[PDB]
């Protein structure tokens, strides 16, 4: 089966350089051209660059021309994207796509985040009010980078739970809330932030 | 570049329905337009290319038509797995360009939101920041309006909203609005009110508290 596995994504400071790679398997890599396509948060796909099967012809999107370089190693079945002078606008999921002349076959992509933020664990605050159904939650504030996972009562509570997508705050840190409605018992949200090795249990009263 | 205008940005349908999604090029692109399907956290999958040529394995309920500048995606008899986001794609020239996308959501009866307001925790106040959270729980359709009033003073530019994906059980959405103030600004006002406008409510509902 056709396989494309992007890697190399991560958090990179603005102005730094990063190298994305794409491992291809299941087909004759040296016989196909390859594209790079990215998906900024909340936006549609944006084409980035293309490269012929032998690597002699390279075209770039205007927004990345002069900064990005596309290359390939047919002996390694690996496609590359060298990103220089990275900007905040360059944050996105970078996809690897094969073309033919299945018109386009895509990998799962790798995430690139351009930010000056330092890895930071989240602050967990309770959400309590001050009628049958009631509502409680947790405010996971000022953490970086994505993601965080939130359970309730160690996973014993799932019905009625809503963990909202994080929003990017002016400070460069992320913040989200997790809420659950209950019939008007102990309630504890469990916050997990892998990047900082932070694990927090907070009861709500 | 060749700009693709996709319509509509979202669409409501039911299983078994027939769906039509439109995409217009700012200039002639012949028949070099395809259609992509994507779901949250998944890579796009090509469904149709060459205007009308259905890619191997794609169900026959998918079909493309039109040539020149206007292009259409049609899905006969929707299936539960078909609810996702669709994009048109053109590779006639460089750069390759994509449409805005169309989020195809499950249509459902109108459901008013449950509204809750949470004051800022005392723990957070010790830090110098105050977050007031307003919750719109399980409502439909997705469109809603939340207005923050602090002592009857309409707030602007100091809140962020977050919407969940359409629920897989009841097909509703949920939304959070967060008013962010500093400890100083917050302690200088008494009543914090969240007014929610939704077509499931006979009139807007206001949840509030006195600090
Ligand atoms: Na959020």
């Amino acid at each position: 089966e056709v396989q494309l596995v992007e890697s190399g994504g991560g958090v990179v400071q603005p102005g730094r350089s990063l190298r994305l790679s794409c491992a291809a398997s299941g087909f004759t890599f040296s016989s196909y051209g390859m594209h790079w396509v990215r998906q900024a948060p909340g936006k549609e796909l944006e084409w980035v660059a293309v490269i012929s099967y032998d690597g002699s012809i390279k075209y770039y999107a205007d927004s990345v021309k002069g900064r990005f370089t596309i290359s390939r190693d047919n002996s390694k079945n690996t496609l590359y994207l060298q990103m220089n002078s990275l900007r905040a606008e360059d944050t996105a999921v970078y996809y690897c796509a094969r073309t033919g002349e299945p018109q386009y076959s895509w990998g799962q992509g790798t995430t690139v985040t351009v930010s000056s933020a330092s890895t930071k664990g989240p602050s967990v605050f309770p959400l309590a009010p001050c009628e049958s159904t009631a509502a409680l939650g947790c405010l996971v504030k000022d953490y970086f980078p994505e993601p965080v996972t939130v359970s309730w009562n160690s996973g014993a509570l799932t019905s009625g739970v809503h963990t909202f997508p994080a929003v990017l705050q002016s400070s460069g840190l992320y913040s989200l809330s997790s809420v659950v409605t209950v019939p008007s018992k102990t309630y504890t949200c469990n916050v997990d932030h892998k990047p900082s090795n932070t694990k927090v249990d907070k009861r709500v009263h | 570049e060749i700009v693709l205008t996709q319509s509509p940005s979202s669409l409501s349908a039911s299983v078994g329905d027939r769906v039509t999604i439109t995409c217009r090029a700012s200039q002639g692109i012949g028949d070099d337009l395809g259609w992509y399907q994507q779901k949250p956290g998944k890579a796009p999958i090509l469904l149709i290319y060459g205007t009308s040529t259905l890619q191997s394995g794609v169900p026959s309920r998918f079909s493309g038509s039109g040539s020149g500048t206007d292009f259409t995606l049609t899905i006969n008899s929707l299936q539960p797995e078909d609810f996702a986001t669709y994009y048109c794609l053109q590779d006639s020239n460089y750069p390759l360009t994509f449409g805005g996308g169309t989020r195809l959501e499950i249509k459902r009866t109108v459901a008013a939101p449950s509204v809750f307001i949470f004051p800022p925790s005392d723990e957070q106040l010790k830090s110098g920041t105050a977050s007031v959270v307003c919750l719109l729980n399980n409502f439909y359709p997705r469109e809603a309006k939340v207005q923050w009033k602090v002592d009857n003073a309409l707030q602007s530019g100091n809140s962020q909203e977050s919407v969940t994906e359409q629920d897989s059980k009841d097909s509703t959405y949920s939304l959070s609005s967060t008013l962010t103030l500093s400890k100083a600004d917050y302690e200088k006002h008494k009543v914090y009110a969240c007014e929610v406008t939704h077509q499931g409510l006979s009139s807007p509902v206001t949840k509030s508290f006195n600090r």
